[PDB]
């Protein structure tokens, strides 16, 4: 069928939600581009720049409006009046990130907040911050607008959960319609708002190091690969991802086999997770 | 008669900027940059277990974050005096010099093809200028989008390299204090190698034939975007541990002029940047980060970085001029043939034509060519099953510089601890040295006066503003932090 129409809003992020998603494998990214969805405007990688950008946004926001799907990433600055993060300009006026969300958010089918700053508030609002970044619910909450919001968290997430999770909705509502699809999704979250499908199970009990750390065999050094990382700083036991199973970059490595953990999933990243070094 | 263009946000590069440049008959003749988003990476880091900035300042940039790992753990390795092991010396190596394969293939492709290559018709390819000034023909323009598609499984394979030692990538966990944090094993040193053929072959084959051949069909974009023919190298990948040589050495080229790099000749200023005026002109290990959103006159979150008072640029141009190495055999045969120029070394293009538009495009492919050659060496170098990492205690005061080059250009980090924790973390990365803006002198940054002379013959199609820009390959989230 058509491919739905997705914007993608960068406010204070890294672009490693963008980068993490070019390496999604099955589907490659191509397929995602050309098969799955219409990505209509993605400033990092789409073919026209400024004002016209954006007027090609709100021309197919207009024309699908209530059925978008907007992908949030980074965080959403408030103080001094959104100054700290513009992303457009038209018109001859400046568009903060503040203000691109209160314009496009309400029109939205449903906002996909991808990456740990999005969710929850990240690094941009860790202590020491002094922006106000907010996390994508609270900021739409505090605004009053309703429209549905799935989290898919991590710094960066895997892809297959940012891909994973357009799929989950595209299911839902061919079987549904948009609304009672919608409906279905937000069943499936977990109580910070993340898909259970791949934030439902526990990374240390999951863990193929949960024997040693039973045992109190620990590492002392990081080349150790026999002990459990625990008192290397591992936070696998606050963690819910499925990273010991599907792992990263084509299943050739993840955290726990190669370092630590350091619960990038979770509300509380950073500061709730640090130091990463130690227990 | 003059027409200011403002373009806002420039697509294709990694991050928020807006370009405003004035144009009179035909022509760019002013410009300034605005880096538009601001998180203070440098004040978010006070406080914190050292250790933890290797992973923290990754998150300025997912793009580069190994750039930024390398600079943090060089920084962090120099305050605790860890003293890393070869073997995770050359680890870090394999590490960071995947993500610079990875870089460069993903800026040539996915951010700077589509300013020659018409993509295919559906978003997000459409819709673009009615008057994109794209040349190629049916067939070469065919070769553009089918290696813009084998490119996107090219550089995944590459974040695969990235990931093998490193853990995952973006954000690695595989560096830190001391050095890397997994062994290579022999198993794991073939699937390397095996994925490094792959990427190997690409190169050689598609990407730098291909930088030169759509090149020779704008052969007027190595004639603009000179600027101050003016650049920087800080040096990086230890060659050896004694730290006397390097894969690019250092070196400062201004004014026709080559000069040894002292870095204690590094000031930043903020005149017209969003800063607390009383922070202007400090050297990165008193540096100060104190934002003023309101202040008048000022345009950009990006602060304006000079050398002994001299605007520079960073990058692969910078590191190759400075260097001079040999050019690639591929790259000497089209020389020859697609542009009639008999050159051996990269300076044999000239001054001109290196420091131009499509002459940053060419760097950077001949650089590319150039690592394939370094991670070879690296991989022969490597021993599997040799320690690669020392476990250091925090000390509770002390300093470190880490520099090196990240694939867009320059990088340092610097950090003083006291009491055990952070007291103060300064970053002068890559696109700040070229996407500033002026300072306070009122000297333009690298990219605002490579802007200076490009054509813009139809206001209403004014494709070359952005083209220039891109030729830098700018992130926005190193240069602000
Ligand atoms: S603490 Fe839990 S068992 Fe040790 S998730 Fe980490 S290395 Fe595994
Ligand atoms: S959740 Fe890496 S640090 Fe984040 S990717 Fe920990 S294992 Fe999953
Ligand atoms: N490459 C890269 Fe990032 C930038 N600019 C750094 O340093
Ligand atoms: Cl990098
Ligand atoms: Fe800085
Ligand atoms: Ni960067």
């Amino acid at each position: 069928g058509e491919r739905p129409p997705v914007f993608w809003l960068q406010g204070q992020g890294c672009t490693g939600c963008s980068v993490t998603l070019l390496n999604s494998v099955h589907p490659s990214i191509a397929d995602v581009l050309l098969k799955v969805i219409s990505l209509e405007f993605h400033p990092t990688v789409m073919a026209w720049e400024g004002e016209h950008a954006i007027e090609h946004m709100r021309k197919v926001a207009e024309k699908f409006k209530g059925k978008f799907f907007l992908v949030i990433e980074g965080s959403v600055p408030v103080e001094a009046d959104g100054k700290y993060c513009i992303i457009g300009e038209a018109n001859h006026h400046e568009i903060s990130m503040v203000d691109a969300l209160k314009e496009f958010g309400p029109n939205a089918a449903a906002v996909l907040a991808v990456g740990t700053c999005a969710a929850y508030g990240g690094i941009p609002a860790a202590e020491g911050s002094e922006t106000g970044a907010t996390a994508v619910s609270k900021f739409l909450g505090d605004n009053g607008i309703k429209t549905p919001v799935v989290n898919i968290p991590g710094c960066p997430p895997h892809p297959d959960w940012i891909v994973g999770t357009v799929v989950l909705a595209l299911d839902a509502i061919k079987k549904n319609g948009l609304e009672g699809g919608l409906a279905e999704v937000v069943k499936v979250l977990d109580s910070d708002g993340r898909p259970t499908p791949f934030f439902g199970r526990n990374i240390h009990e999951n863990c193929p190091y949960l024997d040693k750390y039973d045992e109190g065999v620990m590492s002392a050094t990081f080349t150790d690969k026999v002990g459990c990382r625990y008192d290397l700083g591992c936070k696998g036991p606050m963690t819910m991802a499925d990273c010991f199973e599907r792992k990263w970059n084509g299943g050739v490595n993840w955290c726990v086999q190669n370092a630590v953990c350091i619960g990038c999933v979770e509300p509380d990243f950073p500061d709730g997770k640090s130091p990463f070094y130690q227990a | 008669g003059r027409t200011t263009i403002a373009i806002d946000p420039v697509t294709r590069i990694e991050g928020h900027l807006k370009a405003e440049v004035v144009v009179e008959n035909g022509k760019v003749v002013d410009a300034r940059l605005s880096g538009g988003m601001y998180r203070g990476f440098e004040t978010i880091l006070r406080g914190r277990d050292p250790r933890d900035a290797s992973q923290i300042v990754q998150r300025i940039c997912g793009v580069c974050p190994t750039a930024h790992s390398t600079a943090s753990v060089l920084a962090l390795d120099e305050a605790f005096g860890a003293k890393v092991p070869n073997n995770g010396r050359i680890t870090r190596n394999l590490i960071f010099g995947a993500n610079y394969l990875q870089s460069h293939i993903l800026h040539f492709y996915h951010l700077s093809a589509q300013d020659f290559v018409q993509g295919p018709d559906t978003a997000p390819f459409v819709p673009r200028f009615p008057k994109s000034d794209l040349r190629l023909s049916k067939e070469l323009n065919k070769a553009g989008v089918d290696q813009y598609i084998e490119a996107l499984e090219v550089r995944r394979i590459c974040h695969e390299m990235v990931a093998l030692f490193g853990g995952r990538m973006p954000h690695v966990q595989g560096q830190v204090v001391g050095g890397a944090t997994e062994i290579p094993t022999k198993e794991k040193l073939v699937e390397y190698a095996a994925r490094f053929k792959k990427v190997r072959d690409f190169v050689e084959q598609k990407y730098v034939p291909v930088v030169y051949t759509i090149g020779s069909k704008y052969k007027d974009m190595f004639k603009v975007g000179q600027g101050f023919k003016a650049a920087l190298c800080v040096g990086a990948f230890p060659l050896d541990n004694s730290g006397k040589k390097h894969l690019f050495m250092p070196g400062v080229y201004a004014k026709g002029k080559d000069m040894p790099f002292d870095p204690s000749k590094i000031k930043e200023y903020v005149k017209y940047s969003w800063f607390a005026e009383e922070t202007t002109g400090l050297n990165y290990k008193e540096g100060k980060t104190i934002p003023a959103p309101d202040k008048a006159g000022a345009y950009s979150f990006v602060k304006a970085p000079r050398y002994d008072g001299l605007s520079l640029e960073v990058g692969p141009l910078a590191r190759m001029w400075v260097n001079n190495p040999e050019l690639s055999p591929v790259g000497k045969k089209l020389l020859k043939d697609l542009f009639g120029i008999s050159a051996k070394k990269f300076r044999d293009l000239g001054e001109e034509a290196a420091f131009s538009l499509m002459g940053r495009h060419v760097a950077r492919a001949e650089e590319t060519y150039y690592m394939l050659g370094a991670i070879e060496g690296w991989l022969k170098e490597i021993k599997a099953g040799e320690d690669t990492v020392v476990m250091p205690a925090v000390p509770a005061s002390a300093e470190g510089t880490g520099f090196t080059e990240a694939p867009r250009g320059s990088l340092l980090h610097y950090v003083k601890v006291k009491d055990s924790k952070i007291d103060n973390y300064q970053i002068v990365s890559a696109s700040l040295w070229n996407c500033n803006p002026r300072d306070d002198m009122g000297q333009r940054g690298a990219v605002e006066e490579a802007l200076i002379g490009i054509p813009v013959d139809d206001i209403q199609n004014p494709v070359n503003v952005a083209r220039l820009i891109r030729a830098f390959d700018p992130x926005l989230g190193c240069a602000v932090h």
